[PDB]
């Protein structure tokens, strides 16, 4: 399982 | 001693995505306009493929993106859509400048950070349609009688995207679009 934030995502 | 992980491995993505293009030519059947792009399964690869397309809002007006689990085609007829439905946001003219590539972007977002948490299985994808008469955006999901995990996402998804309670969005199945005009098997 991975799950990743909005902002964790947008900082990429 | 080895590297650090950290410093040099890309940040894997729980599902493999495949994003396909749509674009609308009459003298050919809906599946023959339909053709896949390219897939991913790293959050940098993700940004790479997004990066160099272009905005949905650019679009030529029948034209569509689906972004889909690796597997799954951008169709009723596949056999996680056939039994499965869709959360619909429908979009007027002027929401193309205000609203269409922020809520796909978020869409995005969603389907590839995994944000439906337990129910991440029931998700197969999403579409986005340009259109003249108005734009539309969909989480497509693969069982419509799963109202656990459909009601779910969509509570999810219509946060995420920030609409407000008087913004009523719906769920209709895909053997309903398929087979009858355009009633929601549930709203959110
Ligand atoms: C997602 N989809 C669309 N279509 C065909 O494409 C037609 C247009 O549907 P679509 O692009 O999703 O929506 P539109 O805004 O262009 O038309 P509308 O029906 O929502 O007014 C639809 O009526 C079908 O004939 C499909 C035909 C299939 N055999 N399988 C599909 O998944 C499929």
């Amino acid at each position: 399982k991975k799950r990743y934030s909005r902002e964790f995502l947008l900082g990429f | 001693e080895v590297a650090n992980p950290e410093h040099y491995i890309k940040h894997p993505l729980q599902n493999r995505w495949a994003l396909w293009f749509f674009k609308n030519d009459k003298s050919k059947t809906w599946q023959a306009n339909l053709r896949l792009i390219s897939k991913f399964d790293t959050v940098e690869d993700f940004w790479a493929l997004y990066n160099h397309i272009q905005l949905s809002s650019n679009l030529m007006p029948g034209c569509d993106y689906s972004l889909f689990k690796d597997g799954i085609e951008p169709m009723w007829e596949d056999e996680k859509n056939k039994r499965g439905g869709r959360w619909l946001i429908t979009l007027n003219k002027q929401q193309r400048r205000s609203d269409l590539d922020r809520f796909w972007l978020e869409t995005l977002l969603c389907l590839i950070g995994e944000s439906f948490d337990d129910y991440s299985d029931d998700v197969c994808g999403a579409v986005v349609n340009v259109r003249a008469k108005g734009d539309k955006i969909a989480i497509w999901t693969t069982e419509c009688e799963n109202r656990e995990a459909v009601t779910h996402i969509g509570r999810v998804y219509k946060e995420r995207l920030g609409l407000p309670p008087k913004i009523v969005i719906g769920y209709q199945s895909h053997a309903d679009t398929a087979t009858k005009s355009g009633k929601n098997r549930f709203v959110v």
